[PDB]
């Protein structure tokens, strides 16, 4: 794996576990929602095998305030599971698109009943889909800045709330893969391809590549937006040792955190979790080192957005190097016979000494589950007439 | 490594001024080392200063 | 400021070594204790070693800790620590000073048994393995070897009780890729020194005769291009020469020592008769190229003459195939170097000058005659010259020496050294030039070594006798100048010459030690702290040591013959100065003529325990600060000096038909015979055996 | 001005902040009225009277004939503390401009009673701040290394394939895994050798042409998309289902060689 | 009071100083063929001593320990391995001749089979290394025929 750059939440995020309070116009979203993540960062790790210091490891407690924030959230669901920012507010896709990606996250560690998920996903579908501008939003009659970021509101508007739709329903179709859904991925994949590589706006080029890095992480379109998000990206050194993304200037005031900040930190988040499905490790590492020093974003985050795709990226980018570190007993054996050889591939042991397979049975090479990556080559040598 | 205090109240109208100081240092020895990176400032000269 | 201290150490301390510190204080005449420690950096918290030095008038103030940065004790992990403190504490004082730190303890030389394999053979592999103190490390070694591809083929670690790691042969994986592997070797744990060497993974057959071309010398200029003598020696590795033999010459002009078109002379491919096992040949340049090619003089050609061999023994089934890679047609075919020579005046001193000739693709060209012409710069720039002085270089040597009397007023010289080539003009006989400054004294408290350009080797257990001089305003106060004595990192000896009532002092008389054999440094210093002001006042000297071994193993076999016979039974006796491991390999000579100048493994081996001197140059240098880097030292003093300011770049300065067998290692108590047949091999078996003991390799 | 020195934006947030904490502790709102509306200032932790003209001795405790004015003037009261995080996360603290309370007709005062500020959260370890300067962004255009190391650049994989393991460098010996886009499978040595000579030990590997993507299209449809990938041989209708007439064939097939139909055109049917 | 220590601790040549330790470890303990190579009584709190075993001996393990501001000897595994050969492996019962329970390094045993019984395995190796024959003793046999 190479150079595992070691990045992680302080133990203040007990300010999210214990977060701001749960009050109307959405502050209790804003309260439960990061919960889940801070949840999950928490679970990927040895945050519950070991605190050193001043431990979160109440993992109980935890889950409680988890599924009391689950409850808080479904609480937002309307009569036709839409979900509305107010209990009889306007149907939002974009908050739906929200819920469902929280819901899926979590339905990895606490079970839910997928049948709700099924219907507010066909509901965005069926209702809200239309072709070439794909989850087109029902009015809100007003961004939510605090939940919601302030997007490109002239052009690709559309690119972006498509984007979170496909992110939220790639999050989400995995626990009910019902087929229309997957023709709603098709249409909305297909439009991000087509629209967004002559992409106005870094945040959106950003956002859309990661939503497609969610679906055809090979198609020649995808490759061709990434290789332009890793022509925007900006550097420091010649080795890039801290490496970031930004738009419009929003920068030259980073001396505290606000909107233009949380912008920077979203689009650079979305850059970064992109390249971690890419499994990019060279490329994400100078990307985790930028997102951990607080003070090239204004301190703090600024909204929830920034904050709970930061959260998201450190969580997968440990998962990564755990799911890198070379730990990988490989049996070879001839397929007529008795076992060859054992390669006990370990980071200590990570050659494999050339074996003689001079005989002429078919030869199988296999390994368990066992962890990270390893590359076996079988040389033929014949003399031909 | 600093220490500080505060006025509770300031000294004013000709009363007993805050005599004592309101800063103190001591020395330490540090636990980490400084990042602390020179000018070179490319192409413009550099002066002594 | 008349009670100082110099603490002096090596300029790098190597983990896990004994790094001996010493002490000096002057004007104190009350004893008191001193400790010296080593620090973790920055944070001074863990203690990783402390010594307790008393400082007295029997001590004369001079002590030293032997302090040793155990390596687990470091944290180790993701970061290595590359600093440390060096403290000392007293009733007086307190410093503390961040000291480099080297993982870097010890030497490894892995032994192949052969320089060159066929597939399908092992390669018997083993490494020798000696501490910092050159002693057996008795670490255990990770020994890879390495591809030509570069890839990594395999890994073998081997415990260490010995000094010897007989590792597992290596057979050659069944597809090698042919030319040079790479074996490296690395201690498996923390000290992470590495050893290295190659083996040619070859399609080859043991050549039958020694075809040798010995050219006159590895030059053509003006001189040779109409003529050039190049002579044919061919003998079988039981040396009788090949009595009678065809000789096939031919002749390309190769751009560089490259894989090229060699654009071979058809002009003067030639044919000789090996009178007697000999073949006198010569090139002439111009009927070769101006009938075969444009260049009509080497002007168009600063380039290589390649020349290739074949002898077929004319009444035999043997032939054999020599090259020369290229020998250069030059114009300008000399440069200059100095040798051992320190670039620093000693005002009043005989400064010995030595250059060495080397030619193009270079080697000793041994007789060159050579002239040195100088300015003399005195202070406040009252410029003089110097007559140019003439020598020829010494002819086993290369080296032209010189001496220029200085007056005591020179602050710097700068001097002039050019080949007087009798065949060239000066625009193509090179010349070279040189700044040598002056010591650079505050005070002007100098001091100096009276070393006699003796660079003739001195020999262990011989008393040195180095005269001192430590001319100052205030030798009224310099009662006494210390010395220390460093071999490799370590400060090995440390001492005090007393002024005699007349003002004479003391020389250093000490024994030269076993411990110095490859080389050593002497330093000299005293504090003299005239007025108010110390000045720390320093000299230094390179001293050339004889390659004794410690423990002079010896093997012979014990009966003697111009030849024995194959299969004949005999004795191998080895017989050793102390109890000894000894590793033998017996390889034949023929191995070797399958390349063209093979060096036997272990060549030079002192040569490569000399890299550990922390040092460079001659000795002297700019300043006291100066004088104590160059010497590979540094120092903590109050004495207005700090090295600090000093560094540098790295410092380049000059001063059954086996093919191998015996493949053995036995502990020789003192003395041991092996009986073994010698193979059927018709050949002169090259027989080398490597002791290992307490005081090292022989 | 903290604008050209090194760390300068890590030395002007320190001092910015500085400058917050330093007013709150010294600020004069917190020294006692000067009489006759003078202005209280407090030079380290003295409070001096500034005096209005027409005022005067050494904290304006008396005034001229002229000064009949009995206004006293409003002058600002200490900040209370930042109110705990609102429904919008944002924190408030006002000042009641009390101290003294404008009397008399005397002025109010002139700034703002209440200030704003969002709740702002540090979530990441802190190592301690970093040196940063305005200099540390560049792009693309940065210049290359020296790669004195001979270590291989990335190499150009064959068509329809692409780098699986992307490095600037690769040391000598690294694999490189070549890996075909979608429609493509890798048949062969997909791997390159980098050769010490840099060389790359190009291998005998070529994306062959499996599946077909669903194609783009001059229109909004003309088209039912079936799958994202129609294997070859499978076939797919552009169609124009009412309305709309055809002006391009419908019927067309994934051949492996590539998409009978224009890949530049479809029916454009008017919809 | 910040003064009593603080300032003692950080220049202590500026005060009336106490040099010599005042906490001492016993000695080190013992150690099975070896000895710690060492001055035997000067023992401050934080020194470090080093074990070596006697000739004819490896020191596994860590060779290096350290009295503890507890006064005990923080000291690692740690265990003296002869130089000397194992037995060679008798996976056949195979006629070593000069039979011992170690053979140093370098000495060659000679090695039979049972009369009638013929080894499949070379009659004499040299020791190599404590645990190491030359050639591999891992495996011979000796059932087979002349």
């Amino acid at each position: 794996v190479g150079e595992i750059l070691s990045a992680v939440l302080s133990q203040e995020g007990i300010n999210i576990l214990t977060h701001l309070p749960k009050g109307s116009a959405e502050a209790e979203l804003m309260s439960v929602v990061p919960v889940f993540y801070v949840f999950h960062y928490l679970e990927t790790g040895n945050h519950w095998n070991i605190f050193h210091s001043d431990p979160l490891i109440e993992k109980q407690k935890l889950k409680k305030k988890l599924k009391e924030g689950m409850l808080s959230i479904m609480s937002y669901r309307n009569a036709d599971y839409s979900y509305s920012v107010w209990k009889g507010g306007s149907a939002s896709t974009w908050l739906t698109a929200f819920a469902l990606r929280v819901l899926g996250q979590v339905n990895k560690y606490v079970e839910q009943n997928q049948n709700s998920i099924c219907n507010s996903l066909l509901w965005l579908v069926e209702n809200y889909q239309l072709d070439n501008g794909s989850f087109k939003e029902n009015s809100q009659y007003q961004p939510i800045k605090l939940q919601g970021t302030l997007p490109v509101e002239a052009r690709e508007n559309s690119l972006y709330l498509t984007a979170f739709t496909v992110i939220g329903i790639r999050k989400a179709f995995d626990i009910c893969p019902l087929v229309k859904i997957d023709t709603a991925l098709i249409k909305a994949d297909n439009f991000l391809l087509e629209n967004t590589l002559p992409a106005q706006s870094t945040f959106t080029l950003a956002i859309s590549a990661y939503a497609l890095s969610l679906g055809d992480k090979t198609h020649p379109q995808f490759r061709s937006i990434v290789s332009a998000l890793k022509r925007e990206a900006l550097v420091k050194g010649n080795p890039p040792i801290y490496r970031f993304w930004k738009d419009n200037l929003q920068h030259k005031d980073s001396s505290v955190p606000n909107t233009g900040t949380a912008r920077m930190v979203e689009t650079t988040a979305y850059a970064l979790l992109t390249s971690l499905n890419l499994k990019d490790i060279n490329y994400v590492n100078p990307v985790i080192k930028w997102l951990s020093e607080e003070q090239r974003y204004g301190g703090g985050f600024y909204s929830t957005q920034d904050t709970i795709n930061a959260i998201e990226g450190l969580t997968e980018y440990s998962l990564l190097v755990k799911q890198l570190r070379l730990s990988m007993d490989i049996d070879v054996s001839y397929k007529h016979k008795g076992a060859l050889h054992n390669y006990k591939m370990t980071d200590k042991n990570f050659l494999g000494r050339p074996v003689e397979v001079l005989l002429n049975d078919d030869l199988i090479v296999s390994t368990g589950f066992g962890s990270g990556l390893a590359t076996v080559h079988v040389t033929t040598v014949v003399h031909k007439t | 490594q600093s220490k500080v205090r505060s006025v509770l109240r300031p000294s004013q109208f000709g009363g007993q001024p805050c005599t004592a100081p309101l800063v103190a240092f001591q020395p330490c020895i540090p636990s980490k080392l400084c990042k602390i990176e020179e000018a070179d400032c490319k192409n413009k000269f550099r002066c002594d200063s | 400021q008349e009670q100082t201290y110099v603490i002096s150490a090596p300029k790098i301390f190597r983990v896990g070594a004994s790094e001996n510190i010493v002490i000096q204080v002057y004007g104190y005449t009350e004893a008191f204790d001193a400790t010296i420690s080593i620090k973790s950096y920055p944070d001074k918290k863990f203690s990783y070693s402390s010594g307790h030095v008393h400082l007295s008038s029997e001590n004369k103030f001079q002590n030293s800790a032997i302090l040793t940065i155990q390596p687990k004790q470091l944290p180790g992990g993701q970061n290595p620590v590359s600093y440390v403190y060096l403290e000392v504490v007293s009733k007086h004082f307190s410093k503390s000073k961040r000291m480099p730190i080297t993982y870097d303890n010890g030497f490894l030389f892995i032994h192949t048994d052969k320089p060159v394999y066929t597939p399908d053979q092992s390669v018997k592999v083993r490494v020798y393995s000696l501490n910092d103190d050159l002693k057996p490390a008795k670490r255990e070694t990770v020994l890879t070897f390495i591809d030509p591809e570069g890839s990594e083929v395999d890994m073998v670690e081997e415990i260490d009780h010995i000094g010897i790691i007989s590792f597992p042969d290596f057979k050659i994986p069944s597809n090698p890729r042919y030319g040079m592997w790479t074996i490296k070797a690395k201690y498996k744990e923390d000290f992470s020194t590495t050893g290295t060497a190659y083996f040619e993974v070859k399609e080859y057959v043991l050549p039958h005769f020694s075809v040798s071309i010995e050219p006159e010398y590895n030059f053509i200029g003006y001189k040779n291009f109409k003529n050039f003598e190049i002579t044919i020696k061919a003998r079988y590795f039981y040396n009788k020469v090949v009595t009678e033999a065809d000789v096939y010459i031919t002749f390309g002009i190769r751009e560089d020592l490259k894989d090229d078109q060699k654009e071979m002379m058809q002009t003067a491919m030639q044919n000789t008769m090996l009178i007697n096992g000999i073949a006198q040949v010569t090139f002439d340049s111009e009927t070769a190229v101006k009938e075969l090619s444009y260049y009509s003089l080497e002007d168009l050609n600063n380039k290589y003459l390649y020349i290739a061999v074949t002898v077929i023994e004319s009444t035999g089934g043997f032939s054999e195939e020599a090259e020369i890679p290229g020998i250069k047609y030059v114009l300008s075919p000399y440069k200059l170097n100095l040798v051992a020579t320190p670039l620093f005046l000693k005002p009043g001193i005989p400064y010995p000058i030595k250059v060495q000739v080397k030619d193009s693709l270079d080697q000793l060209v041994g007789g060159v005659p050579v002239t040195l012409n100088a300015q003399t710069i005195d202070v406040n720039q009252e410029t003089s010259d110097l007559d140019p002085s003439k020598s020829v270089t010494r002819v086993d040597d290369g080296v032209a020496s010189f001496v220029l009397n200085l007056p005591s007023g020179v602050t710097v010289l700068e001097f002039n050294v050019k080949t007087d080539a009798p065949d060239l003009p000066e625009e193509n006989q090179a010349r070279e030039g040189y700044r040598a400054i002056a010591y650079s004294s505050l005070s002007q408290s100098y001091l100096y070594i009276d070393w006699t350009d003796n660079h003739k080797a001195l020999l262990v257990g011989e008393h040195l006798n180095i005269i001192v001089t430590p001319k100052s305003p205030y030798i009224d106060k310099i009662t006494h100048y210390n010395y220390l004595i460093l071999s490799k990192g370590k400060i090995i000896h440390f001492g005090t010459r007393e002024k005699f009532s007349d003002a004479s002092y003391q020389s250093i008389n000490i024994p030269v030690t076993q411990n110095m054999v490859p080389s050593s440094r002497l330093l000299v210093y005293y504090i003299v702290t005239g007025e108010q002001t110390a000045e720390l006042v320093s000299d230094s000297v390179w001293l050339n040591i004889e390659e004794k071994c410690g423990n002079q193993l010896q093997v012979h076999l014990s009966p003697d013959a111009d030849a024995y016979s194959p299969g004949q039974t005999v004795s191998l006796n080895m017989a050793t100065g102390m109890d000894s491991w000894v590793a033998l390999a017996a390889v034949d000579s023929a191995v070797y003529g399958v390349q063209r100048g093979a060096k036997k493994p272990l060549e030079r081996v002192f040569q490569f325990l000399e890299k550990s001197d922390l040092g460079c140059g001659a000795g002297g240098g700019l300043n006291n600060a100066n004088v104590f880097h160059l010497a590979g030292l540094t120092f903590l003093t109050n004495a207005n000096a700090d090295d600090s300011q000093e560094n540098d770049e790295p410092c380049k300065e000059i001063l059954y038909f086996p093919e191998s067998w015996l493949w053995e290692v036995h502990l020789v108590p003192r003395r041991k015979q092996l009986q073994f047949a010698l193979p059927d091999s018709l050949t002169t078996w090259e027989i080398q055996g490597v002791g290992i003991s307490n005081t090292g390799i022989c | 001005l903290v604008r050209n020195i090194p760390c300068a934006v890590t030395k002007r947030n320190n001092l910015r902040k500085a400058l917050q904490e330093y007013a709150a502790k010294f600020d004069p709102c917190q020294c006692a009225p000067c009489p006759n509306n003078g202005r209280p200032t407090l030079s380290g932790t003295e409070c001096l009277c500034v005096c209005q003209s027409g005022t005067y001795g050494e904290n304006c405790e008396k005034q001229s004939p002229d000064y009949k004015s009995n206004a006293v003037d409003g002058q600002w009261g200490c900040w209370s503390s930042w109110s705990t995080c609102d429904a919008t996360y944002k924190r408030s603290r006002t000042r009641e401009c009390n101290n003294p309370a404008p009397q008399r007709g005397g002025k109010r005062c002139e700034g703002e009673k209440r200030q704003e500020e969002d709740c702002t959260f540090s979530i990441m370890e802190n190592n301690g701040q970093p040196c940063i300067n305005d200099d540390e962004e560049m792009k693309e255009v940065d210049l290359p290394e020296i790669e004195a190391d001979s270590g291989c650049p990335q190499p150009v994989p064959p068509e329809n394939g692409f780098i699986r393991n992307e490095k600037q460098l690769y040391l000598v010996g690294e694999d490189v895994e070549i890996s075909c886009l979608t429609g493509f499978e890798t048949v062969g040595y997909q791997y390159f050798r980098c050769l010490p000579d840099g060389t790359w030990r190009q291998g005998d590997v070529e994306c062959q042409r499996t599946e077909c993507i669903k194609p783009v299209v001059q229109e909004v449809l003309t088209i039912t998309p079936f799958q994202r990938l129609y294997r070859i041989g499978e076939s797919i209708e552009l169609t124009c289902p009412k309305g709309f007439v055809v002006a391009g064939p419908s019927r067309y097939t994934c051949q492996g060689n590539s998409w009978t139909p224009p890949i530049s055109n479809s029916l454009t049917c008017e919809k | 009071d910040e003064e009593l220590e603080h300032l003692r601790l950080l220049e202590p040549h500026c005060f009336p100083l106490s040099l010599v330790p005042t906490e001492f470890c016993p000695s080190p303990p013992a150690l099975k063929d070896g000895f710690v190579q060492d001055e035997g009584t000067m023992f401050p709190v934080g020194k470090n001593v080093v074990y070596t075993c006697n000739e004819g001996y490896s020191l596994i393990g860590n060779p290096v320990a350290r009295c503890g501001e507890d006064l005990r000897w923080l000291v690692g595994e740690m265990h003296c391995q002869k130089i000397a050969c194992v037995l060679p492996v008798l996976m056949d019962g195979i006629q070593s001749h000069p039979q011992k329970p170690f053979y140093t390094v370098g000495e060659k045993v000679t090695v039979s089979c049972s009369g009638g019984m013929s080894l499949e395995g070379p009659s004499a190796f040299l020791c190599g290394s404590s645990l190491k024959w030359s050639p591999e003793m891992k495996n011979a046999r000796c059932v087979q025929k002349e």
